[PDB]
């Protein structure tokens, strides 16, 4: 098995630029990795204080005085015990899938492979992180690995859900970078239509009161101004923390600020 | 050593004694002294290792006595190695 | 003040608003509406030095021990006087409002000695059952903090 | 036998290093004491590599002549008092054990083994539970528990030494007129001093270190340790001790412990939140807030 670590070009991910201009690994090598984790810093104050306290406890000697206790009680095991458990599990068990697990996995593969088509058609450029049959076999392997922990002789939907969630956290998150704006040929008319629609919406709707997506579609599209990409325009306006809020199961669109 | 170590202001004299003939640049001298004395490496439960050495960078205008400070550090250090620019290779600063 | 009132009333947006000035403040310390202090005059007069009244409404005092509540007010009455004196000195002499730089120098030394004496008395009498009437933290509506050392 | 810590289950260097008497007589907590010990071992004729081997695997020739080497060299460094006679018990092809090592193993088994009222109750329940662990080690069938006790004793003595050097280097001991105060508020592994026996270990270390000091005084000592979980100090009063090798002219009924009466007198007069419930009347549990005033009263209490 291969465990690899690397940095992007320019050092940081530089979320302002395209994903293809940030990852120098070709599609040939990136298809052989079951899980890819893109790691970023969020610079939050609470997390920074928690990490600072955790790191200072390590240096001042307060680490060991805690750790042994948990390793004693019920929550941690030593390296040698975990090594012996790993070797016992690998030499004793080799689980198998159930008929319902295959049905749940096939639909997830179809969904995650459909999404890539819409993303590639919208961005009019090929995806840097690929989704292939190896990505289905990876989820199968993760399901069986999860089953291996409990020495279970069969893998079921309980393990399938966790494997799917891990795959969504690892690879689908990396694929779905969702660029706010790249100023490329894709959405070229949108470069002005975004401001046009923002002005039309902010003149129609004062700082109070709300509207609906149904009305904001029907009436603003009867004039043939539809672009099929306005789904994320509302979210981008929401990102300003003032223009748009979504409430009531996403039905209600509320004007909250300038 | 133990007699002069208990005088107040020993740190100030140690800093002032770094590269005496160079005038000013007290922050550079403080950084050089801190790098020379160094920190303490650590190992937590034999599975987590923490480095204990200080690295220093000097970015400045030409003619500000950076190279002379490097030569002084080379002279004072117990074990020192010197390299410059294009005269070093990938395996000349590493194992071959 | 008259020019601002006329300008505000002139605007068609606020033609029907009623505005009246209630007080003039010379020095104001503002935390919230329930905690403030300073020096105010009801209305300015002519050729007579304006009469000023000193107000101090501090709800923060209510959560203190009975022995320290008078001290809180007494020390605020010194802070305000020192600030007024230094502001007058700065006005007379001629990023930072230099009217209030250096006011703490006048009342720092007495405050340190008073705090030391109060701490010594607290150490002496905190465990005395006779003085149990003092050093009692009051219970008030909206009180949540559970705190140990009254002088702190 | 010798006044050495666990000689037959550790090395010779370890026995000389972790001894209360040797530390008192040579001040091993700093560099000078370690250098003096190295010079002594060099003079005696034992290579430093050999003195660090296990007692069973130590050189036979050195082990045979240990008595003469001790007798002829120990006098120069003031350590001639480490030679004594004791009792050694052997059972078949097993190995020899001395009484001192046995009692240290038992004490180690007592110390470590296996909304604040419940927190104290659980601690007291565990302390009760350790009694049967120490009880089982007195049976000849259960020797693995005795070995475990020996290892625990070694670890505990190492921890005591580590805390004592920190106490002695930072000058935490405060010399008041009536007594000497030592309060441990910050540091690692303060969870070992919630047990009275470990605090008595550290107090015995400090008193032994002070007895051989050239300063001539017999003031009682006060040792206080914080528990963050309970937010209480555990406070113990310790009596002074004469030097081990001093003459018998001063020998009498030893110095009397007067902390019980003082604690009762202070507790009766004031409504302090103190707990005096241990069998030893010199150990109390006082809340964090009351420590600083209470001690002041003790200063004026007298009888100390
Ligand atoms: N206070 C000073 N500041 C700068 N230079 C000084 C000072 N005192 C003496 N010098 C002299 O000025 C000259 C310039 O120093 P130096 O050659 O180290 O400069 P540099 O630009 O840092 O060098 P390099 O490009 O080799 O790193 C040296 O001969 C040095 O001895």
């Amino acid at each position: 098995s291969v465990l690899a670590a690397a940095n992007p070009i320019y050092g940081r991910y530089d979320d302002l630029k395209s994903p293809g201009d940030n990852i120098d690994f070709q599609t040939t090598i990136l298809s052989r990795f079951d899980m890819i984790f893109i790691v970023k810093d969020d610079h939050n104050e609470e997390r920074d204080i928690s990490i600072a306290n955790h790191v200072i406890n390590i240096h001042t000697g307060n680490a060991n005085a805690m750790q042994n206790q948990q390793e004693e009680n019920g929550s941690e095991i030593s390296i040698e015990k975990m090594k012996r458990y790993i070797t016992y599990c690998r030499l004793k068990c080799a689980p198998r899938l159930s008929p319902q697990a295959a049905e749940k996995l096939s639909s997830n593969f179809v969904t995650i492979r459909k999404q890539l088509l819409i993303n590639e058609l919208e961005s009019t450029e090929r995806s840097s992180i690929p989704i292939t049959i190896r990505q289905l076999e990876a989820i199968i392997r993760i399901t069986e690995s999860l089953a291996k922990l409990e020495l279970s002789p069969i893998a079921q939907e309980r393990h399938v859900d966790e494997a799917i969630r891990l795959f969504q956290a690892s690879t689908m998150d990396a694929a779905s970078q969702d660029p706010i704006g790249g100023l490329n040929q894709a959405s070229g008319t949108s470069l002005s239509e975004i401001r046009r629609f923002e002005q039309e919406l902010k003149r129609r709707l004062p700082i109070g009161w709300s509207t609906s997506y149904q009305t904001l579609r029907r009436e603003f599209v009867d004039t043939h101004r539809f672009s099929q990409l306005a789904l994320d325009k509302a979210l981008y306006a929401l990102e300003k923390h003032e223009t748009i809020q979504l409430r009531h199961q996403g039905q209600n669109i509320y004007r909250s600020g300038v | 050593f133990r007699k002069i170590s208990r005088d107040r202001g020993i740190i100030d004299k140690i800093i002032s004694s770094m590269a005496p003939s160079i005038y000013g640049h007290r922050d550079i001298k403080t950084a050089v002294a801190c790098s020379l004395f160094g920190g303490v490496p650590k190992n937590v439960n034999g599975k987590h290792s923490i480095r204990g050495d200080i690295n220093v960078l000097l970015l400045g205008d030409p003619g500000t006595a950076k190279s002379q400070i490097l030569k002084y550090v080379e002279k004072t250090a117990h074990r020192a190695v010197f390299a410059t620019g294009q005269g070093a290779s990938a395996v000349g600063l590493t194992a071959s | 003040s008259q020019y601002m009132m006329k300008a505000v009333r002139t605007n068609p947006m606020f033609s029907y608003l009623d505005l009246n000035i209630k007080r003039y403040w010379d020095l104001l310390i503002w935390m919230d509406k329930f905690n403030f202090s300073g020096l105010a005059c009801i209305e300015i007069e002519e050729k007579e030095n304006q009469d000023y009244t000193a107000v101090s409404q501090w709800q923060l005092k209510k959560f203190l021990s009975p022995i320290y509540q008078p001290e809180f007010e007494d020390w605020m009455m010194i802070i305000l006087d020192s600030m007024l004196k230094t502001k007058q000195s700065y006005l007379k002499l001629n990023s930072v409002e230099n009217s209030l730089n250096g006011f703490s120098h006048l009342f720092s030394k007495p405050l340190m000695k008073r705090v030391k004496k109060l701490f010594k008395n607290q150490q002496e009498f905190i465990l005395d059952p006779q003085y149990e009437a003092d050093y009692v933290i009051p219970v008030l509506p909206g009180s949540h903090l559970n705190v140990k050392n009254p002088l702190l | 036998d010798y006044y050495l810590f666990l000689l037959r289950h550790s090395s010779l260097y370890d026995s000389f290093y972790y001894s209360n008497y040797v530390n008192a007589k040579l001040s091993l907590w700093n560099e000078n004491g370690k250098k003096r010990l190295h010079k002594m071992f060099a003079r005696m004729g034992i290579p430093l590599s050999t003195a660090q081997e296990t007692w069973l695997y130590m050189d036979h020739s050195i082990k045979r002549e240990l008595g003469i080497i001790f007798d002829k060299n120990l006098d120069r460094y003031g350590l001639q008092d480490i030679i004594r006679d004791g009792f050694v018990r052997t059972l078949g092809y097993r190995g020899s054990i001395s009484a001192s090592e046995f009692v240290e193993a038992l004490t180690a088994l007592l110390e470590v083994g296996n909304n604040s009222a419940q927190k104290l109750t659980n601690l007291r329940k565990r302390w009760v539970s350790n009694f049967w662990l120490s009880w089982d080690a007195l049976d000849d069938r259960k020797v693995e528990l005795l070995n475990r006790g020996i290892q625990l004793a070694q670890d505990l003595q190492r921890a005591i030494f580590n805390t004592g050097v920190a106490i002695l280097e930072k000058k935490l001991i405060k010399h008041l007129r009536i007594y000497r105060l030592c309060v441990l508020q910050d540091g690692p592994d303060l969870d070992l001093y919630r047990n009275p026996l470990t605090l008595l270990r550290l107090g015995n270390w400090l008193i032994e270190c002070c007895a051989e000091s050239e300063d001539k005084q017999l003031l009682p000592m006060v040792l206080a340790s914080i528990d963050e979980n309970t937010d209480t100090y555990l406070v113990a009063g310790l009596t002074p001790r004469y030097p081990r090798g001093l003459d018998t002219i001063h020998t009498k009924k030893p110095i009397l412990n007067n902390f019980s009466m003082a604690f009762q007198q202070i507790t009766a007069e004031t409504d302090a939140k103190v707990r005096i419930d241990n069998f030893e009347s010199s150990i109390i549990e006082i809340r964090r807030e009351d420590l600083s005033p209470f001690l002041e009263k003790l200063t004026l209490s007298g009888l100390l």
